[PDB]
Order: C-alpha cells, then sequence, then structure tokens
RNA sequence: AGACUCUGGCAUGCUAACUAGUUACGCGACCGGUCGGCGUAACUUCUUAGAGGGACAAGUGGCGUUCAGCCACCCGAGAUUGAGCAAUAACAGGUCUGUGAUGCCCUUAGAUGUCCGGGGCUGCACGCGCGCUACACUGACUGGCUCAGCGUGUCCUACGCCGGCAGGCGCGGGUAACCCGUUGAACCCCAUUCGUGAUGGGGAUCGGGGAUUGCAAUUAUUCCCC
C-alpha cells in the first residue's frame, strides 16, 4: 500500500504544530517511512469594511483577516496504521483530511 | 580607467573657484560610467554633496507632471546633449558644465521679510550647496520652455544653453535668471 | 508670427544644402527646419541622402535626437 | 415609403424570421429570445380592435402597460394607449414606425422651463 | 396578490434575491467568500466566526 | 562557436527574417492583409505593407523561446494600454484571427506541430532555418 | 445521529464574563434598581479572582436625560495585544 | 568546484552558479551585452571592467533572474555576479584575492555587494498611495 | 528627393479645400465624411506609398482616387469601413462623402421630429440625446 | 505613552518538499553552446513557512548641570520601516433607514402592511466639492523587444474551429503553489513616420451598423467598427 497521504488544516499555529509533532511521532515509534510535513501556504482571507453602520464618520476601516496554514504529511504504510494514529491524537480546531490512493 | 559613458575622462577637468572646492562633483573618485546608480543621496543631510552631478542634473531634468518618474529616458538626453557640447567645445564636455553652474550660481539673494502682500526684501549671500543646487534648476526650466514650444528638441536646447552659460552671455537662461536676483540684492545690501 | 514652411525643396534650399551645411559644426534636421524655414521630417529625408553621398559623418542617431558632424 | 429597399406590401405578406433578417440587432436579439406570454395577448386584442373597426374609420385606442414593444409592420394604424407613469397617451402608428419602442413616444417627464432661482 | 402573480417575476438575477442571513437587508452585503452577511452585522459576528484584526 | 537564436539581437532577428519569407513564396496570405487592425486597441493602419511577415517571425521566436502555447497567448503577447478615451486606459488583448491565421500557416510550411499536451510548438526542422538565419546575421553583425 | 448535545459547568462562573453579563441583565429585568446589582454583580466578579473589572450600563437610568454610569475598580488593560 | 548564491533587489532574484569554465557569463541563455535596457548595459559592465577579464578566464556565470521590473532585474544581476565572485573566490582560492576585491568593489560603490534594504510601503486608506492623502476642502 | 516643377499646391477636389501640403495619407482625412482609417484603406488599395505628398500626384491617380472612394464594394473594401450602413430607406451599404454628410444629417433629424420621439424632441430641444447628465454639465451653449 | 501583536529588510546555520526549485547523468532536438524538453539520483542556494537567532544608543569621538541624554564615525542587513490596539473627561456629532435592538407612539383592510405593472431617483437656466482626460516634440502612431505583486475563481478559464472586432461552437482542467499562469501587464527599451500647425495633439458632441448579459437596454447598460 503506496501513496496515503494527511492533510492536517487549521487556523493558528500555535496549535497546529502542537498536533504535527504528534502524529510524526507516533509513526516513528512504529519504524515507518515518514515524509516530513511540507508547508503549504497561509491563505489570507482579508475583508475592508467601513467601521462606522451609517457612513457619516472619518471614513475608517477594517481589515479584518483569516489566516489559513496547510500542511501536507505523506506516509507509506497499510491503511489500518493511518487510522489508530489519527484516530487517538483528536484535537478540536485543528482537522485532518485523509486520502487513500 | 574609468570613463564617462565609457569615452569621455573626468580627470582633466578643473574646478576655478575654492567656494565650490568640496561641493562640487567627481574630480578622481566619484566617476562612474552612468548617472544610473540608484543611490540613497537623501536621507541624510549632507549625502548629496557626494552624488556626481551627472546624477543631479539628470534627476532636475526629469521635472514635470507628464515624465516624473521616467530616468531613461533621461540619461540619453543628457548623453546627446553632451556629444553635442564636445561637438561645439572641441574639448571635454564636463568642464562646459563646471564652467556653466560657476557663472550661473546666485551669490546674493532676497530674503521675505514683513507681512503677506507687501514684501520688504533685504539682501543675504547664497550658500555653496544652495549655490550648486539652484544653477541646475534655472537650466532645466528653461530648456523645458524652449524645448516645450520649438522644433528644437530637449538634448539640443540642453547643451546650447548649458554652453552659452559656460559662455556667461546674456542669450542663455541660466545667467539671465542670475542677475535679477543679483540687482534686486543690490537694491538692498 | 505664424510659421508656414514647406514640405518639398526650393530652388535655394537645395544650393544651400550642398554648399552651406558641411561648414555648420552641429547638423540637426531642427537647425535645418530653423534656419530654412522648412519641415523638420524634409530635414531627416536630405540628411539621409547627405550620409548616403558620404559627406557627413553619423556620431548617435535615436528616435528624436540625431547627431551629424562635418567630413573631417 | 419604403423600409430597407422594401414597400409595405411586402412588408405586410412576409414571414417572421425574414423579418429578423430585415431589423437591426437590438430588434434581432429580441425576436430571437421571444416574445412572452403577457406580450402575446396584446397581438390578439389589437387584430380584434382594428378588425371591428370601419373600414374608414381607425381602430380605437387601446391601453396597454407594455412600454418596450417592438412595432410591427402589422401594427401599423392601429391607435394604442401608452402609459406613461401617470396617464394614457394617443400616439398615431405610422409606416414608418416599426423600428422603434413604443416607451419614446410616451413621453414620461415633462419639458423643463426654468424660472429665477430661489436662495442657490 | 394573485397566486399566478404573486412571485411571478423571476429571483434568480438582480439583488433583490439577496439578503442577509441575519438582518434580512440586502444594501452592503458581503458576497466574497460566501458570507451573505451584512456589512453592519458583520462587525458583531466578526471575532465569533474567526476573524482577527491582526493588522 | 555555436550560434543560438538566443545569442542574436532579437530586433535583428525580426527583422532578418520576413524577407527570408518573402523569397520563399510559399505563405498563405490572407485576405485581409490591407485591410484589418491588429488589436481592439488600435486606432491607425501598420505602414509596413508586410506587417504579416514579421508577425510570422515574431511568432515562430516566441514558440522557439517558450512552446506549448495556443492562440490566446498570443493575444496576451501583442497586447498594450486600451485608451479608453476620457477613462484612464487598460490591458487590452491582441487579435485572435490573425495570430490564428499565422500559427494555423505554420503547419502549412512545416516549422510547427499540433502537440498531444496543448497547443503549437515547433518541429525540429525550422529550429534549422532558425539558426541558419541567426549565424548570417550574426556573421553580418561580426564581420563587417 | 450526528450530533451530542453535552450540558457542562463553567471551571469558574464569576470569571467568565459572558455567563455573568447574561446575570445582571436578568437582575435588572426582575425590577432591581441598577445600581445595587452592579454593585452584586461587581463584588461577586472582584472576589472570584479577577485582577480587575468594570461595568458600563448606560441609557434611561434616571430620567428622560440618558447618563452614563461607570464601576471601575482594580487594573484595567485597555491597550495592546 | 561549484557554489551558488542569490543577489536581490525590490522584487528581482538573480541567482549565479559558479562552475569553472572558460569565460561564459549568460544571463538566462542570452549574453551579458544583450539585456533590453540597452544603456544600462553599461551598468551591467561595471564589475567586470573593475576586476579584469583574467580573473574571468576561469569562471562561467549562469543568471537566473525571475522576478522584479525591467531596472530592478539588472541590479540583481549586478548584485549576484559581484557577490558569486566573491563566494567563488572565498571557498576555493585563498582570501587576499576576495579581500582585495571586495575592497575594489566597496571602493567603487557599496551597493555593488550589499542589499537594498528598502521595498515598497503599504499603502493606506484615505490617499491615494502610501502617505499622499486626498484633497479637503473648508468652507 | 526631387523638386517638381509640376506640383499643385492647393487641390479642390468633391468641392472640399484639401491641403496638398501633407501627406496623401491625412490630407483625405479633411474631407468631411473621410476620416483618418478610410482613406488609408482606399489609399492602399490604391497602391500609392504613403511616403508621397498629396500634391505629388498624377491626374490618373487623382481620378482613380475618386472613383474607388465613389462605389468601394469592387475594389475589395469590406461592408463594415462604411459611414452608414443599411439605411431606413434603402438599406444600402454606401460610404458618405462631404456632399451628402451635410443634407443625410438633416434629413436624419427632420426623421425624428415627425415621427416625435424621445430622441427627436431632444434634439429639437438642444438637450443631450444621449441619456447624458446636464444637470452638471451643458452649460457651454445654454445661458 | 512605552512594552505588546502583524507586516518588511537578514540568516549559504535548523526543519523538508512528486501539489516548489536547482544541479548532475541519460535521452533527445539544433548549431563545445541552447532548450519552461523528457525522467530519475541528490539537494534546500533560489520558492514556500515554522522555530531559533539578530539591534541594544551596542562600540568610538565630541557635547553634557560630564546625570538623563544630544551631534558625528567604524562595523553591520538593519544605528532602524508601515500599521493594529489605543487613558480620564466629554459632544444634545451620525445612525429608529442594519437588525425578530428599541420606549412612547401613528396606521391596520378602497392599510403608511404584502405583491404586481409603469415611471422616478439620472429630469436643467445656474452655483458649489472630489475625480478622470488633455493642452502636444521629455510627445503621438506603428513594428519589435522584455520584466511583477497582492489576490480572487463552481464560477475561473486553457486549447482547437468560425469570424474584422465584439462575439459564437466543441472538447478539456481547476472546489484549487496541482488548472487559468513561468500570472510573456503597463510605464519604460530600440527602430519608422509625424515636426510647433487647434496639427495626425485631445476625443466632448452626433449618425449608422454588430454582438453579448438579462422577462424587460425606450432614459443611448455595456463592448466593437466607420
Ligand atoms: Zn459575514
Amino acid at each position: 500500500i503506496h501513496r496515503i497521504r494527511i492533510t492536517l488544516t487549521s487556523r493558528n499555529v500555535k496549535s497546529l504544530e502542537k498536533v504535527c509533532a504528534d502524529l510524526i511521532r507516533g509513526a516513528k515509534e512504529k519504524n515507518l517511512k515518514v515524509k516530513g510535513p511540507v508547508r503549504m501556504p497561509t491563505k489570507t482571507l482579508r475583508i475592508t469594511t467601513r467601521k462606522t453602520p451609517c457612513g457619516e464618520g472619518s471614513k475608517t476601516w477594517d481589515r479584518f483577516q483569516m489566516r489559513i496554514h496547510k500542511r501536507l504529511i505523506d506516509l507509506h504504510s497499510p491503511s489500518e496504521i493511518v487510522k489508530q494514529i489519527t484516530s487517538i491524537s483528536i484535537e478540536p480546531g485543528v482537522e485532518v483530511e485523509v486520502t487513500i490512493a | 580607467d574609468i570613463k564617462l559613458f565609457g569615452k569621455w575622462s573626468t580627470d582633466d577637468v578643473q574646478i576655478n573657484d575654492i567656494s565650490l572646492q568640496d561641493y562640487i562633483a567627481v574630480k578622481e573618485k566619484y566617476a562612474k560610467y552612468l548617472p544610473h546608480s540608484a543611490g540613497r543621496y537623501a536621507a541624510k543631510r549632507f549625502r548629496k554633496a557626494q552624488c556626481p552631478i551627472v546624477e543631479r542634473l539628470t534627476n532636475s531634468m526629469m521635472m514635470h507632471g507628464r515624465n516624473n518618474g521616467k530616468k531613461l529616458m533621461t540619461v540619453r538626453i543628457v548623453k546627446h546633449a553632451f556629444e553635442i557640447i564636445h561637438l561645439l567645445t572641441g574639448e571635454n564636455p564636463l568642464q562646459v558644465l563646471v564652467n556653466a553652474i560657476i557663472n550661473s550660481g546666485p551669490r546674493e539673494d532676497s530674503t521675505r521679510i514683513g507681512r503677506a502682500g507687501t514684501v520688504r526684501r533685504q539682501a543675504v549671500d547664497v550658500s555653496p550647496l544652495r549655490r550648486v543646487n539652484q544653477a541646475i534648476w534655472l537650466l532645466c526650466t528653461g530648456a523645458r520652455e524652449a524645448a516645450f514650444r520649438n522644433i528644437k528638441t530637449i538634448a539640443e536646447c540642453l547643451a546650447d544653453e548649458l554652453i552659452n552659460a559656460a559662455k556667461g552671455s546674456s542669450n542663455s537662461y541660466a545667467i539671465k535668471k542670475k542677475d535679477e536676483l543679483e540687482r534686486v540684492a543690490k537694491s538692498n545690501r | 508670427d505664424k510659421l508656414n514652411n514647406l514640405v518639398l525643396f526650393d530652388k535655394a534650399t537645395y544650393d544651400k544644402l550642398c554648399k552651406e551645411v558641411p561648414n555648420y559644426k552641429l547638423i540637426t534636421p531642427a537647425v535645418v527646419s530653423e534656419r530654412l524655414k522648412i519641415r523638420g521630417s524634409l530635414a531627416r529625408a536630405a540628411l539621409q541622402e547627405l550620409l548616403s553621398k558620404g559627406l557627413i559623418k553619423l556620431v548617435s542617431k535615436h528616435r528624436a535626437q540625431v547627431i551629424y558632424t562635418r567630413n573631417t | 415609403f419604403t423600409y430597407r429597399g422594401v414597400d409595405l406590401d411586402q412588408l405586410l405578406d412576409m414571414s417572421y424570421e425574414q423579418l429578423m433578417q430585415l431589423y437591426s440587432a437590438r430588434q434581432r436579439r429580441r425576436l430571437n429570445r421571444g416574445l412572452r406570454r403577457k406580450q402575446h395577448s396584446l397581438l390578439k386584442r389589437l387584430r380584434k380592435a382594428k378588425k371591428e373597426a370601419p373600414p374608414m374609420e381607425k381602430p380605437e385606442v387601446v391601453k396597454t402597460h407594455l412600454r418596450d414593444m417592438i412595432i410591427l409592420p402589422e401594427m401599423v394604424g392601429s391607435m394604442v394607449g401608452v402609459y406613461n407613469g401617470k396617464t394614457f397617451n394617443q400616439v398615431e402608428i405610422k409606416p414608418e414606425m416599426i423600428g422603434h419602442y413604443l416607451g419614446e413616444f410616451s413621453i414620461t417627464y415633462k419639458p423643463v422651463k426654468h424660472g429665477r432661482p430661489g436662495i442657490g | 396578490g394573485h397566486q399566478q402573480l404573486y412571485w411571478s417575476h423571476p429571483r434568480k438575477f438582480g439583488q433583490g434575491s439577496r439578503s442577509c442571513r441575519v438582518c434580512s437587508n440586502r444594501h452592503g452585503l458581503i458576497r466574497k467568500y460566501g458570507l451573505n452577511m451584512c456589512r453592519q452585522c458583520f462587525r458583531q459576528y466578526a471575532k465569533d466566526i474567526g476573524f482577527i484584526k491582526l493588522d | 562557436p555555436g550560434v543560438t537564436v538566443k545569442d542574436v539581437n532579437q530586433q535583428e532577428f525580426v527583422r532578418a527574417l520576413a524577407a527570408f519569407l518573402k523569397k520563399s513564396g510559399k505563405l498563405k496570405v490572407p485576405e485581409w492583409v490591407d485591410t484589418v487592425k491588429l488589436a481592439k486597441h488600435k486606432e491607425l493602419a501598420p505602414y509596413d505593407e508586410n506587417w504579416f511577415y514579421t508577425r510570422a517571425a515574431s511568432t515562430a521566436r516566441h514558440l522557439y523561446l517558450r512552446g506549448g502555447a495556443g492562440v490566446g497567448s498570443m493575444t496576451k503577447i501583442y497586447g498594450g494600454r486600451q485608451r479608453n478615451g476620457v477613462m484612464p486606459s487598460h490591458f487590452s488583448r491582441g487579435s485572435k484571427s490573425v495570430a490564428r491565421r499565422v500559427l494555423q500557416a505554420l503547419e502549412g510550411l512545416k516549422m510547427v506541430e499540433k502537440d498531444q499536451d496543448g497547443g503549437r510548438k515547433l518541429t525540429p526542422q525550422g529550429q534549422r532555418d532558425l539558426d541558419r538565419i541567426a549565424g548570417q546575421v550574426a556573421a553580418a553583425n561580426k564581420k563587417h | 445521529g450526528s450530533v451530542e448535545l453535552y450540558a457542562e459547568k463553567v471551571a469558574t462562573r464569576g470569571l467568565c464574563a459572558i455567563a455573568q453579563a447574561e446575570s445582571l441583565r436578568y437582575k435588572l429585568l426582575g425590577g432591581l434598581a441598577v445600581r445595587r446589582a452592579c454593585y452584586g454583580v461587581l463584588r461577586f466578579i472582584m472576589e472570584s479572582g479577577a485582577k480587575g473589572c468594570e461595568v458600563v450600563v448606560s441609557g434611561k437610568l434616571r430620567g428622560q436625560r440618558a447618563k452614563s454610569m461607570k464601576f471601575v475598580d482594580g487594573l484595567m488593560i485597555h491597550s495592546g495585544d | 568546484q561549484s557554489v551558488q548564491v542569490f543577489g536581490r533587489k525590490k522584487t528581482a532574484t538573480a541567482v549565479a552558479h559558479c562552475k569553472r569554465g572558460n569565460g561564459l557569463i549568460k544571463v538566462n541563455g542570452r549574453p551579458l551585452e544583450m539585456i533590453e535596457p540597452r544603456t544600462l548595459q553599461y551598468k551591467l559592465l561595471e564589475p567586470v571592467l573593475l576586476l579584469g577579464k583574467e580573473r574571468f578566464a576561469g569562471v562561467d556565470i549562469r543568471v537566473r533572474v525571475k522576478g522584479g521590473g525591467h531596472v530592478a532585474q539588472i541590479y540583481a544581476i549586478r548584485q549576484s555576479i559581484s557577490k558569486a565572485l566573491v563566494a567563488y573566490y572565498q571557498k576555493y582560492v585563498d582570501e587576499a584575492s576576495k579581500k582585495e576585491i571586495k575592497d575594489i568593489l566597496i571602493q567603487y560603490d557599496r551597493t555593488l555587494l550589499v542589499a537594498d534594504p528598502r521595498r515598497c510601503e503599504s499603502k493606506k486608506f484615505g490617499g491615494p498611495g502610501a502617505r499622499a492623502r486626498y484633497q479637503k476642502s473648508y468652507r | 528627393l526631387v523638386i517638381p516643377e509640376k506640383f499643385q499646391h492647393i487641390l479642390r477636389v468633391l468641392n472640399t479645400n484639401i491641403d496638398g501640403r501633407r501627406k496623401i495619407a491625412f490630407a483625405i482625412t479633411a474631407i468631411k465624411g473621410v476620416g483618418r482609417r478610410y482613406a488609408h484603406v482606399v489609399l492602399r488599395k490604391a497602391d500609392i506609398d504613403l511616403t508621397k505628398r498629396a500634391g505629388e500626384l498624377t491626374e490618373d491617380e487623382v481620378e482613380r482616387v475618386i472613383t474607388i472612394m465613389q462605389n468601394p464594394r469592387q475594389y475589395k473594401i469590406p461592408d463594415w469601413f462604411l459611414n452608414r450602413q443599411k439605411d431606413v430607406k434603402d438599406g444600402k451599404y454606401s460610404q458618405v462623402l462631404a456632399n451628402g454628410l451635410d443634407n443625410k444629417l438633416r434629413e436624419d433629424l427632420e426623421r425624428l421630429k415627425k415621427i416625435r420621439a424621445h430622441r427627436g424632441l431632444r434634439h429639437f430641444w438642444g438637450l443631450r440625446v444621449r441619456g447624458q447628465h446636464t444637470k452638471t454639465t451643458g452649460r457651454r451653449g445654454r445661458t
């Protein structure tokens, strides 16, 4: 079984890398072939808006932003191992996409 | 060695006045093939006295709304003007620039003293850095007006005005505009 | 005053082209258009013929500024 | 009267696709997109009004609220009241009249007359 | 109104088919990224949706 | 001393290939050579009576530099400021039919083939003609 | 069969101002005078363990004229990350 | 027998590759004399004429500039060539040649070796650009 | 370059003061109903060098220049180069010259006045007819 | 206030990339050079984005109530950018027209509620504010050349065919550093023509035709050609 792919995606890096260093540590003690987490670029969802809800003020604007960090980590193992690695270290706020073959 | 545009030597150029010895540009060390060095000459005070004068002329000549950012279109005008100056004078064209900014640099000028609407002038002398800075802009404005509304091109007009200013003739806009400031400063002293 | 020029040659213009041009010390289409009261396009078209006849050296040729010099 | 090399008789007896072939771009686009259900009921009513009219007396005025109607050559001579926003207007439908829209003949505004400005 | 002529106008094209999912108002709508929120109710729920005014 | 197209002045390259196709004689000359624009943002006529040939030379060297590009890409090569009158200028693409009838005639002269993974690329046959004209104009520049 | 609701107690009820600000709303709605219930909430959350807190109640408190009422004690950080 | 450095301006980034060779310095396939702004060609000539062909006869440079505009591109090639020769004569050749080359280039121009720290200022509301503002009127 | 002894200075073709002291390409721009583009296409179909001036033409050259612009279709001129396409009356593709421009424009103006349209009334009143805003503009020509 | 947080300049030290890139080798293709033209060995300099480092008036010389600190210089990437947040006390500043926020209310069945048709918000003698084009030669036309960055996109679009353009047809990819895209952008760079002329500068106004979006372009919606 080859090209099993795990994609971690979240909102903040203080919780993304806390989980991203956890599943790559569970696969290491199992003696598997691990590919390092490659960074897939941060998306800056930028929305500018008027502060004033009536449009009378001095034309002041809010630059609201969402930052999306993307991670790609690759494994080469049968599919029962990746399920038991992923299912134990479940952390809210960071989510996992699993593509098989 | 290091020539101006690879052909013109600045080492055989002599500065005449002691008032413009250290505030003048290249004699031995600031020699560059091109003006276009893109250095920072306005970050600190008295950093403009160390840039080459080809930079100062190039930066001053690009002063209009239509061509305020363009610069590669400005170095060719200066190059062509230098070729024309060398054709007329028969010698190093960079000595002509020095002899022209010497005879065009103002020496005495007035000061706005009093209230608004009624000028009451009083003569003060011109600082050497402002003496260097002022003479280029008058040349540029005269070239702008003249080559703005005749057949005559920018480079030809700049070259002929610079040569007539080196000769100190009254047919040049650079030598003209020193005279009004000088004679108003005469009227007050 | 208003500027009226000649798009083509005149009898006196071509005679001035042969005897006066190689002693200007600056040969420019602007100078020809000023002195000889003709269009600047005609000056360029005459100076190309003068280059073809081998009597005038060319220093710098460009879109706008073209620089000529007399021979020797 | 002759419209684009064509007199009125050949205009009246001709077909719909060739009528498209005669008109200009907006009219051709509107014909190809298709006349709608509400615009289809005006055709039968204006045929009814012209049919019951005396042969000397032009058919009576019919009110409508469809200012965007292209005048077909079959509509020539039918008096139609066009709504300007408040009232209806009497417009004579000529043989020359076919290339335009109804709404430009029922004037929505009033011609502007100007007086002395008050503290302006 | 009459059943055949109450919503007879199609409501797919035109901004009147688009209203804010919070306040049902249609002026100042953010359709970028499929928010479909009013520009004035956006400043209310910006912190809760996960938007941070970092800079 | 291997003369390559990239080692030759591109302007001198494109003025040394228009005459190569005139003496060749084989070329599909469209009806709109003396007629039409070259882009929607154009206001006047090309001065050259043989502008369709230098268009082909420019297209050929563009496919030489970067192959696998279609007609929509040549609309983006020959675009420019579309002075919209009083309105500020913008970007405008070129005509999608003149470049079309250049690329489609390049198969007629057997420099260009439709590759399996996209648009049009150069055959290894026309690279010889390109390097020959490159060598001859390079010798003309470096000798006299 | 895909949603599971679980009601849980707050770790510190006084310290969480989201749960606390709804208590003063109910206290005002119950017929209390504003200032007394505001001091009640204020001293409850001051004793709860916060380094500082404030309550601003604005509106028609004692008249058709809308004055503003402000209770500040302890520390506060009004600016900076 | 090879080093790889990069030169940089506002946005352009030229990467040089110092392999030992015969003296060919080509920028992305086209030669040094061939970059489209011809006047600034003299600018592209200012390192070599300050360093001499005799120390370039064993060096081949491949410049891979990808970014910037038309002028910031040339300064990237400038910077990459200069610091590429510095690194090449540092790793394999004695420090004296590197130091004298560095001294000559510094006494010509400092920006020939160090990168420009100034890049674009972010535009702000109420103005056309970075620091400019919109027109205002009075009574 | 040559000095033309036979050089007509000022042309009078189709009742228009044509200046021969200019390029032939931009001298035909002076007449009404012909601008730069149509003149350039007509002269390119006439195989005339654009370097040649307007006053340097021969008699047969002037005659063929006049005959080309009259009926353009047989002279390899497309249908979209014309001042008027298919008209209301005849629907004929035809290029409009200086003499026909004035009376064609006045009959176009008088066509909509019998029609009594919005554009006809706007033309009759001197206001903008293209839906344009003249609340702040149109001061020129008014009082 | 400062500190803080985000962004920018620096790391040839670290982390690791087949959804990024280079080098080598091989395969070609052309005349030892070029390939954005093809695949596996490395590799992280270029590209990504995370940690850590780095800059402090640090060192030197003057000034100094020789304190606090101020001018100048070496070395350094930087002797230092740009924003976010912003105290106490206030304003009869704007918003009931952003809310299923809202107190007193007015109306509530030929309704100030809902929906539909059309018009109007854009109507023009004139005035007041931003903004955009220009007044030409440092310019305009045409041909050739040649470089980005935010950042969108289930609609974005590649490619092929018909058309002069606007457009139309077919077959694809992309729910996305995977595709558009190596975003062959403009100003600018070279060459041609125009040469001071309300001139080809500059396109306000006006006719005719064409195509698209939409139930509906009449009040020219736009876009294209004389
Ligand atoms: Zn929202």
